């Protein structure tokens, strides 16, 4: 409950084998230039990734840039946003007919 | 040192001086941040909802009784014009593309 | 007794007893700082002794250095429209964050000077080695008002009333700040309009009554301090999160104490006493001001001692955060800590750190 | 210092001098702001609506009795030509795009 | 209470409560170069003598 | 906490690993009330706080010299000296640490 009060996300279970990572966590000192590098890589590779499907993934990426730029509300809204198609499928059906 | 023999040979001196000043600046900034957190904590309860509304002109946001000085939901830092400009530029660019 | 339910309450004897045992330590640092100060201003032992018939000029250099650092230190705070900047941690936030940030920034911009504050802050830090800052709350009231009125109810309903009530509801919805400024009659008729049918019209009658004290002042306060009137626990090392007591001496007046409604026994002070002539007393702004007084019995100057800290109020051997305030030989206030965070309302910052010590070192401590 | 040996080696001197002047400038500015706030407070009540209309040529805006010197709805600062130019440029640019 | 009193010679000419909307003294004091706990500042050329 | 280097003693046979040091001893200073508040101790009633007076050779080397003469004379905030010993030992007779 204490961890939830901070993260505002559902509690992730804990592995009893190791408690200090050593199997699943890499720990290092964060710095502004590495943050900038990560942001630049994300932006560039999103803008030129390709026609690959699963636009959910693109949404996840864009939300991560939001979060790194400190707008968590926008980040959550984007990453949970669900696109909806229009009523132009009527055109495809009618041309099929 | 080297008060003018090469454009680069004077950049180092000012760089070192500023780097030395930065530590003192950070200590004073930490003091100011602490003062601000105490002030927020006191505003939490000594002040009335109608008084806060009179300033914000928005509907009163409820208060969490667990913490009153943030420490769970607020990040406090000194604002500066260059960071404001950076935020504006990021918003403009990322909206436009 | 001011605290009948405290099994073991401190007496004035123990408080002054602890006060004595800490000056024995703070005096060393006070003399050190005095020696430092007597050099940037060429005074006292900083003035060289020269024979008659030879020069006595003395170029200041410590002051020369400090003048070129004051502005470069103070600028990064005042260069921006507002000091602070609040950001959310999780998306649940960003409403509380925005509200609190706006309130705090407005408070600093308007109520407090912030200009005198920053200037004194940096200057004391540069040329004394340490900064103490006192944080408190101010709350002034009792200014009573009068002449209430009375409105009689009336079941007349029409079309203009519906229009006006709709507009007032819209205002109360989208601009809550302006809602209290609408007329009282139409306001109260408006809530009657949902208390029952629209028939309500609330014709006035009239009355008179004297109540409803107004809060003339309600805000925070931040003073820097003088370093001669403050004594801290010296056993804390350098944490200030483990210091067990802090004592401050300041100066006030009977009228001001009465106005600040937080004291008792105010009638047993004997303001015809102190005359501001005692050893550990408030070290005045200068030497000449020591001879100034008001001789009015309402504005005569007094000396007040405050003691914040921890004590074993009961016999349980568990410490509680308490505050005790006294003048002369009369105890004026004894209470538990009233701030939301049960800590001492002071902040101490050291300019240049020293090994396991609260006080820092002045900037020009090595240029003598 | 360094009254001409390199273009950069003279920029530092003027920079430091201006930075030192800035503090005095700010103190005087604060004094002027205080005077202005007092003047606004006195204008609030000593002056008549017809008199204000004669100047503004707009319908009189009512006055809030809570505060008269602002402190809740007005931000007061010294105007300068460069800030005016910045405002004009921002308006033009952001209108055009 | 905030009051104002005005007199000439030995005759009192005016006694009243403060009439300005903000019950304060209608003066503003600014110090050029600050001094420790003092209203008056220091002149610019106080060290060039 | 960082530490002071005068109140810490380490096994000197470890070479330079500190992963093979067999014991470390630290001396610090506390009070009866603090010890009672930290609920991790027993026999607290047999201390005789009217003893040490913070005058012993290997004791807590205080922040300065003047502070050696300071005390509280309250029996609840009187200063004490506490020794801690972390390490490995043959608790049973098995010869396993």
């Amino acid at each position: 409950v204490e961890v939830v009060r901070i993260t505002n996300e559902h509690f992730v279970d804990i592995r009893r084998d190791d408690l200090a990572g050593n199997f699943d966590l890499k720990l290092d000192i964060s710095t502004a230039e590495e943050d900038n590098a990560k942001v630049n890589d994300l932006t560039f590779m999103l803008q030129t990734m390709g026609p690959n499907m699963d636009p959910m993934m693109a949404q996840q990426i864009m939300g991560q840039i939001m979060e790194l730029k400190k707008m968590p509300d926008f980040a959550k809204r984007i990453r949970e946003f669900q696109p909806q198609p229009d009523p132009i499928a009527q055109q495809k059906a009618q041309l099929e007919l | 040192a080297a008060l003018g023999d090469t454009a680069t040979a004077v950049r180092g001196a000012l760089d070192a001086a500023s780097k030395r000043e930065l530590g003192i600046l950070r200590r004073l900034s930490a003091g100011i941040i602490e003062i601000g957190r105490k002030i927020i904590a006191m505003n939490a309860e000594f002040l009335d909802d109608v008084e806060v509304v009179r300033i914000t002109n928005e509907h009163f946001v409820d208060i969490r009784r667990d913490d009153l000085a943030g420490n769970f939901d607020l990040k406090l830092d000194i604002s500066t014009a260059e960071e404001d400009n950076a935020k504006v530029n990021d918003l403009t660019f990322m909206l436009q593309t | 007794r001011l605290q009948p339910e405290w099994s073991n309450a401190p007496s004035l004897a123990q408080l002054k007893q602890d006060y004595q045992e800490a000056k024995q330590v703070t005096d060393e640092k006070i003399t050190q700082i005095n020696r430092w100060l007597d050099y940037m201003h060429v005074r006292g032992e900083g003035k060289p002794k020269t024979e008659k018939g030879k020069s006595a000029v003395q170029p200041p250099t410590i002051r020369k250095q400090a003048e070129w650092r004051y502005s470069s230190l103070s600028e990064p705070f005042l260069s921006s429209p507002n000091i602070f900047e609040v950001n959310p941690v999780t998306w649940e936030d960003a409403e509380s964050a925005r509200q609190n940030g706006l309130v705090l920034n407005q408070q600093f911009n308007t109520k407090l000077n912030k200009q005198r504050f920053i200037d004194e802050y940096v200057r004391a830090g540069v040329d004394e080695g340490t900064i103490i800052v006192k944080v408190g709350w101010n709350y002034q009231s009792r200014t009573v008002k009068e002449q209430v009125v009375t409105y009689e109810m009336m079941p007349d309903s029409s079309e203009e009333l519906a229009q006006i009530y709709q507009t007032a509801a819209q205002i109360r919805e989208e601009s809550p700040s302006e809602y209290p400024e609408i007329p009282e009659d139409v306001r109260l008729g408006l809530e009657e309009t949902e208390a029952n049918g629209i028939q309500v019209r609330a014709v006035p009658v009239g009355s008179e009554e004297e109540e409803r004290e107004e809060t003339v002042e309600n805000h925070p306060t931040v003073q820097v301090c003088d370093y001669n009137n403050i004594v801290i626990d010296p056993s804390c090392g350098s944490d200030f999160s483990k210091a067990k007591f802090l004592i401050e001496t300041f100066e006030s007046s009977y009228a001001e104490l009465k106005a600040d409604g937080r004291y008792k026994n105010l009638d047993k002070i004997q303001v015809e006493g102190q005359n501001l002539l005692s050893e550990p007393d408030y070290t005045g702004p200068s030497e000449g001001v020591r001879n100034f007084d008001f001789q009015d019995k309402s504005r005569k100057r007094l000396v007040v001692h405050e003691y914040w800290g921890y004590y074993d109020i009961h016999g349980d051997g568990v410490l509680h955060p308490i505050v005790a305030t006294w003048v002369g030989a009369v105890m004026i206030r004894m209470e538990e800590n009233p701030f939301p965070d049960k800590k001492i309302p002071y902040v101490v910052v050291s300019y240049i750190p020293r090994k396991r010590d609260l006080y820092g070192e002045s900037d020009g401590a090595l240029l003598i």
